[PDB]
RNA sequence: AACAUGU
RNA sequence: CGCGGGGUGGAGCAGCCUGGUAGCUCGUCGGGCUCAUAACCCGAAGGUCGUCGGUUCAAAUCCGGCCCCCGCAACCA
RNA sequence: UCGGUACGGUUUGUGUAGGAUAGGUGGGAGACUGUGAAACCUCGACGCCAGUUGGGGCGGAGUCGUUGUUGAAAUACCACUCUGAUCGUAUUGGGCAUCUAACCUCGAACCCUGAAUCGGGUUUAGGGACAGUGCCUGGCGGGUAGUUUAACUGGGGCGGUUGCCUCCUAAAAUGUAACGGAGGCGCCCAAAGGUUCCCUCAACCUGGACGGCAAUCAGGUGGCGAGUGUAAAUGCACAAGGGAGCUUGACUGCGAGACUUACAAGUCAAGCAGGGACGAAAGUCGGGAUUAGUGAUCCGGCACCCCCGAGUGGAAGGGGUG
RNA sequence: UACUAAAAACACAGGUCCGUGCGAAGUCGCAAGACGAUGUAUACGGACUGACGCCUGCCCGGUGCUGGAAGGUUAAGAGGACCCGUUAACCCGCAAGGGUGAAGCGGAGAAUUUAAGCCCCAGUAAACGGCGGUGGUAACUAUAACCAUCCUAAGGUAGCG
RNA sequence: GGGAUGAGCUGUGGGUAGGGGUGAAAGGCCAAUCAAACUCCGUGAUAGCUGGUUCUCCCCGAAAUGCAUUUAGGUGCAGCGUUGCGUGGUUCACCGCGGAGGUAGAGCUACUGGAUGGCCGAUGGGUUACUGACGUCAGCCAAACUCCGA
RNA sequence: GCCGCAGCGAAAGCGAGUCUGAAUAGGGCGACCCACACGCGCAUACGCGCGUGUGAAUAGUGGCGUGUUCUGGACCCGAA
RNA sequence: AAUAUAUAGGGUGCGGGAGGGAACGCGGGGAAGUGAAACAUCUCAGUACCCGUAGGAGGAGAAAACAAUUGUGAUUCCGCA
């Protein structure tokens, strides 16, 4: 019966916005639990709490003695040192220092008094044989092959999205605390990454919560859901396809309730209209009973959602982006060698590859902030040309998200029309006083939908789409990948979501390369279903491993 | 809208003061230097 | 399974 | 007289509580189908949101002043 | 039968060279008498990280140790037990079924009983650890009981109104009623506060790419007609209006003296000390041009100060200050 | 309605519904006991309608009543991690104080486990109740058999006025 | 005047009791009393309401207003009366002086509004005998108008 | 036993002082005769502090009357 | 007795109980008017009334008591606090 973490009682809001409201529910080690929830549920404010970064309003949460806890972030920073530097702040940081003293105390005991110093280096050479830290030098060495992460040697400045990802979950799988928190793992790993961290959790001793959008990997690391909605927390059991029965049982039941109400309320303020008769007294316990109905009905009054909305660009000719002869490259290592296509007008084009390949310098050469090294990037004259990032570089945190995506301005150009920009961006959802938040306080789920307000307003033809299915959920992905179908002009995707480039694709561009050329890229005629097949047939019938295990315990 | 947040000071953490600010305006915690009487000078006071 | 009318 | 509901394209109704994008079915208009007409199919026009004057960057909406329509009380001697 | 706990058997773990990688620790140079390369058996536990860890058929012919190294570490065998699995015993709960012996029977007979459709006892036929009843506990509960259901008001009911802020009525100090006349409030601002410096508005006229009565420019004229976060009055051009720099006095300890006042409250305040902001200084600063933006007591909550501590030391509780 | 109301009011024979398997349901009593009934569903108690004749339409959303148990919510009991008060012992020590603290006894007590009920799922109106607006349209006018639209659980049928 | 062989009428004896009885049902009846009998007791129930309260004389002498009120015919405190002790002209009246106002009246080309007749004519209406903004010469009005002002 | 005889503070406690406060700052509450020559380091004069008195004016408490008041039926009469 | 040990029961013989009394006592059940300017917690009040049971009185009474570092030494009752 002995646990790891309870929650007695806790209620956390900001203000209107509830995220708790008197909860309880205890975690025991061995527990494998799933968050799920929709888009600003409150999902990542749990975890705030329960990491020790935010304190709830009126309850207790305590961490058990021992045990501690380690948090993986929903944008996870990192230091200005290099990779080998970037793993040993945590999982070797509190230990790393009991050898930067036992290195020192070899040559500095020698010459100064040997007598008190004698159990200075008594009681750290004994904190060396419980955890075996005379490995350390090859500790990392392991923990590196393991996630396939970069060479140790460079700077991170300058890595992937994918590739600061994986830095990142190193510095929490070799801690090893026994309360994990990971805040949507998946975001920006590969097919690898993601197979990988399934069997790496699977045993794993000590609790994992994992909140998790996407469908398939909550069904091999967890197998007790927990759920948000508006406050409360429903803890069951199942394997994700029973929690969107009943989110879809939870309202059809809510919904038809709140409709006998409705009915009930036109019958009685037709009778608080009516007059009171002869010497007859209207009653003063039907008037305040009207009052307190007419008060709970106002207060489900939260049902609501926005679709995407992507504006159409001009008329766009027969030649869109032609690629003749593209080599490109950093340094030694050559990314994109001899690569020629032709982007198509009136399609959706996919572009799929492992990480750190050469995916987004491929849209920064077609966007005109890079430069190919031989062949020649060619656009032609009708294209207007709208580009998403995957950095998110274009929203700073200190400024609120009306003012960012307009500047102050009343009305904006979305694309030779005049919207509204409070009227635009409350076709982003972001409707009422919401408006007023800065970008440090919105969700990771509404900073994927905030980018799409930024970009979008340049009303171009030609979209690139990268990593657009990033932190959203099911309700508002299906609204995305219904308005890129019913868009005119083309539209290029970067995505690792298997179920998404299968529903909307009519070309594929991805990455092919071996071991002895590294850099090809290949370019399909058809959805992704016929990509999969006719990759089976060209290289490598039925192969287009073991679980390296990060460590020796 | 606007509740009412308590100012701790910075290093006895008495909570000297109690005020008021809007919280869509100013999402973060306030910081202002104020006159504690415990430590008897002026400290930095965050709220709570 | 379509399927009315023609002063 | 007093309470309180209403006025949105030719007809009927949403939209109004929660301010930015005027919508739905029929009808009218032009073209199809048929020997011809209905039915059906395709494309279109049509609104001063009763009137004017305030709040607002912005009003069918929020608030006051008017002009019509509809419902309801008018009891005890 | 389905679970919990205690006890014991069997079994599980395989990034990279390798005996698919004893899982951890400790002991250790022997351990059995040797063919998953076996005969009946022969991975049909798992079977994937695949072949070693079983279908325990037998055989004293037939595996493996230590050495070699090939590693963070090794190799048999074994007590030592972490994660998971399964088997067994013991002790405890919950289901279901059976039993009879408590309890139940206004089923039957017999006696007390001379007269007994009462009662009691004996025996028999059934029900049965249920029912009934005690204690605790949720539900339901006008069947019943105690009560409440405001006032102003050109009678009462119906309609409206109740506290705060500004004007007029209000009769040139202050105050003044009516269901008299018009309007606001239950906030907002982290600058729209503090300070130091600098500036003058609206409207009209003349000239100017898009540009219109009116966007921005240039020049004349203009002494308050603009402006004041928000209603009105009193103020404000000396600006309290517009702009910029640094900032937190939207202070802690106080307060001579006043206004208003039935009381409770309300309001103003020179100046003194602490520690600060701006300023070269003089100085100014205890929120906002001023007056609305709020709720007595009681009972509680939290933070801190360490005042009391029911014999004593503590504590529980109480007390102060925010 | 003794003593201002004898009626169109109550009763009534007939009707239908609901309850009741037998020391019945119901009632009078804290109970024992009694009535029901020395009766046994062709019987007894309740509710409404009121001889007879012809008839008794549509509505199960609301509120009851009956049945159901998949899900949510929910009491005492059982359970008693974790935190707290005390102090054997121990440390720095001015040994004027502070800090870590076993066992025992306590205070406050979480997860978990648990029925009815309520939500929920259907049935039922001789159950309590409920059975619509606006605009056009025919050989003179008039009226609309007909049509458009909005709404509802359903939109007042036969008969009568 | 109705019934008068019937669900009739009647005598004698008996049963049902007070939130109970009985009722072919009227809130009917339960000792001339019934929307909960009667008698004793709690008990001298309580009533912000009406009535009453008894011999004399001498001095002084109100109020019907303010504020609060489950308050408006009640009450607390102030205002106004008497009396005891302090204070002693501090009260009040007149005359002279030092002062704030925005009523009466008047004024408005001094503001915000209303508005009469000329004159000039931007605009609007069919090239103009209709509309006549803003200006200007006269005559006016105001509780929420004021350059003034008893 | 009661009232008087010392107060201040929430209290610990200190005590003609005490609470607040960093304050020998200011307030709160409490205490304190200069009508008096004189003597004192007073002085253009009243005074400042303390003696000497010229021997200054405090004071409570118990009874019995009266006026109001508290608890009792509480001035008397009266409901449903 | 049923029925065997026996009991329930019945026969006989000696004692005792019953009901009344004005107050006072102990044990048990237990109101409302009223006051709270309404009222339910609270009050009225463990009052009025009722039930059981006494005695000339009754009840309590011989520390599993208080107290606070000294001590008092069964209970009841009156005065203070
Ligand atoms: N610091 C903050 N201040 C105000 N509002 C916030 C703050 N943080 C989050 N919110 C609001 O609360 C919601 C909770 O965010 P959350 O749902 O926890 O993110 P995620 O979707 O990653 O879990 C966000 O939608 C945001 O609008
Ligand atoms: N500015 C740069 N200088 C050097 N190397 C770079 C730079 N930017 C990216 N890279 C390298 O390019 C590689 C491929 O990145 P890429 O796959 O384009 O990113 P993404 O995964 O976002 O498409 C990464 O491994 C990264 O190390
Ligand atoms: O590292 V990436 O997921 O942008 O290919
Ligand atoms: O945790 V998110 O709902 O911002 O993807
Ligand atoms: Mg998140
Ligand atoms: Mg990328
Ligand atoms: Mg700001
Ligand atoms: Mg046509
Ligand atoms: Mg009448
Ligand atoms: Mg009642
Ligand atoms: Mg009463
Ligand atoms: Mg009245
Ligand atoms: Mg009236
Ligand atoms: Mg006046
Ligand atoms: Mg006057
Ligand atoms: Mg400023
Ligand atoms: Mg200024
Ligand atoms: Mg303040
Ligand atoms: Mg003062
Ligand atoms: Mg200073
Ligand atoms: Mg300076
Ligand atoms: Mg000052
Ligand atoms: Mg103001
Ligand atoms: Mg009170
Ligand atoms: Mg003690
Ligand atoms: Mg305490
Ligand atoms: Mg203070
Ligand atoms: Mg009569
Ligand atoms: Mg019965
Ligand atoms: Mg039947
Ligand atoms: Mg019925
Ligand atoms: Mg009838
Ligand atoms: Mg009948
Ligand atoms: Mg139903
Ligand atoms: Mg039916
Ligand atoms: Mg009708
Ligand atoms: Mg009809
Ligand atoms: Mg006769
Ligand atoms: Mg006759
Ligand atoms: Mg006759
Ligand atoms: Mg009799
Ligand atoms: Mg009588
Ligand atoms: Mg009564
Ligand atoms: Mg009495
Ligand atoms: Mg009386
Ligand atoms: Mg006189
Ligand atoms: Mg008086
Ligand atoms: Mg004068
Ligand atoms: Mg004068
Ligand atoms: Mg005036
Ligand atoms: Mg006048
Ligand atoms: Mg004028
Ligand atoms: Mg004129
Ligand atoms: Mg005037
Ligand atoms: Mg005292
Ligand atoms: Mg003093
Ligand atoms: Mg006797
Ligand atoms: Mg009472
Ligand atoms: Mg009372
Ligand atoms: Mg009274
Ligand atoms: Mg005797
Ligand atoms: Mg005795
Ligand atoms: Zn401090």
């Amino acid at each position: 019966a002995e646990f790891i973490y309870t929650m007695k009682k806790v209620r956390k809001a900001h203000g209107d916005k509830v995220i708790l409201d008197d909860v309880t529910l205890s975690f025991y080690p061995g527990a494998k639990i799933g968050v799920v929830g929709p888009n600003g549920a409150g999902k990542s404010s749990v975890l705030r709490i329960m990491a020790g970064l935010d304190k709830p309003n009126n309850g207790d949460a305590f961490l058990a003695t021992g045990a501690t806890v380690g948090i993986l972030q929903q944008e996870p920073p990192l230091n200005e040192d290099k990779t080998v530097r970037g793993n040993v702040e945590e999982g070797m940081g509190d230990i790393k220092i009991k050898l930067d003293r036992f290195n020192e105390v070899a040559e500095l005991m020698a010459t100064d008094y040997t007598d008190e110093l004698m159990e200075e280096m008594g009681r750290l050479q004994e904190e060396l044989d419980h955890a075996d830290a005379w490995d350390l030098d090859a500790q990392l060495e392991q923990a590196m092959d393991a996630l396939r992460c970069p060479p140790a040697d460079e700077p991170v400045t300058n890595l992937s999205g994918g590739e600061r990802r994986r830095v990142a979950l190193c510095k929490l799988l070799l801690s090893k605390p026994d309360l994990l928190l990971l805040d949507e793992p998946t975001n920006h790993l590969d097919a690898e990454s993601v197979q990988w961290l399934e069997q790496h959790l699977a045993s794993y001793p000590g609790a994992i919560l994992a909140v998790t959008h996407d469908r398939y990997f909550l069904d091999n690391v967890a197998e007790w859901i927990l759920e948000l909605d508006r406050g409360r927390a429903y803890p069951y059991e199942g394997n994700y396809s029973t929690y969107l029965e009943k989110k879809a049982e939870r309202l059809a039941v809510q919904g038809r309730k709140d409709a006998k109400l409705q009915k009930r309320l036109t019958e009685e303020l037709a009778w608080v209209r009516s007059g009171a008769k002869a010497r007859q007294a209207k009653s003063k316990a039907r008037l305040q009973r009207y009052e307190e109905m007419a008060a709970e009905a106002e207060k489900t009054r939260k049902l609501d959602f926005e679709e995407i909305q992507i504006p159409v660009g001009p008329r766009l000719g027969n030649v869109v982006v032609e690629v003749d002869h593209l080599d490109k490259g950093y340094d030694g290592r050559a990314l994109i060698k001899d690569l020629s296509f032709s982007l198509p007008r009136n399609g959706i084009v996919g572009v799929i590859g492992p990480n750190g390949v050469g995916k987004t310098t491929l849209f920064k050469t077609i966007v005109g902030l890079e430069t190919p090294d031989s062949g020649s990037v060619k656009v032609g004259e009708t294209v207007k040309l709208s580009y998403v990032d995957q950095a998110r570089a274009g929203i700073d945190p200190r400024k609120t998200v009306w003012e960012v995506v307009s500047d102050g301005l009343d009305y904006i150009q979305v694309g030779q029309t005049e919207v509204p920009s409070r009227a635009y961006v409350s076709a982003f959802g972001f409707k009422g006083p919401d408006q007023q938040k800065p970008a440090g306080v919105l969700s990771g789920g509404e900073r994927n939908r905030l980018n799409l307000a930024l970009t979008l307003k340049q009303g171009g033809n030609l979209i690139l789409l990268d990593e657009p299915t990033n932190d959203l959920d099911v309700e508002t992905l299906g609204s995305l990948e219904n308005a890129l179908l019913n868009f005119p002009g083309c539209a290029v995707v970067i995505s690792h979501d298997r179920w998404f480039l299968d529903r909307t694709c009519t070309h594929i561009l991805a990455w092919e390369g071996d071991d002895d050329n590294e850099a090809k890229w290949f370019w399909f005629e058809g959805n992704f279903g016929a990509y999969e097949e006719n990759k089976v047939e060209r290289l490598g019938v039925d192969a287009a491993v073991t679980h390296r295990k990060l460590t020796r315990g | 809208v606007r509740p009412k947040i308590t100012l701790a000071c910075e290093v006895c953490k008495h909570r000297n003061y109690i005020t008021k600010k809007n919280r869509r305006n100013d999402p973060d915690r306030l910081e202002l230097k104020k006159f504690c009487p415990n430590c008897g000078k002026h400290q930095a006071h965050r709220e709570t």
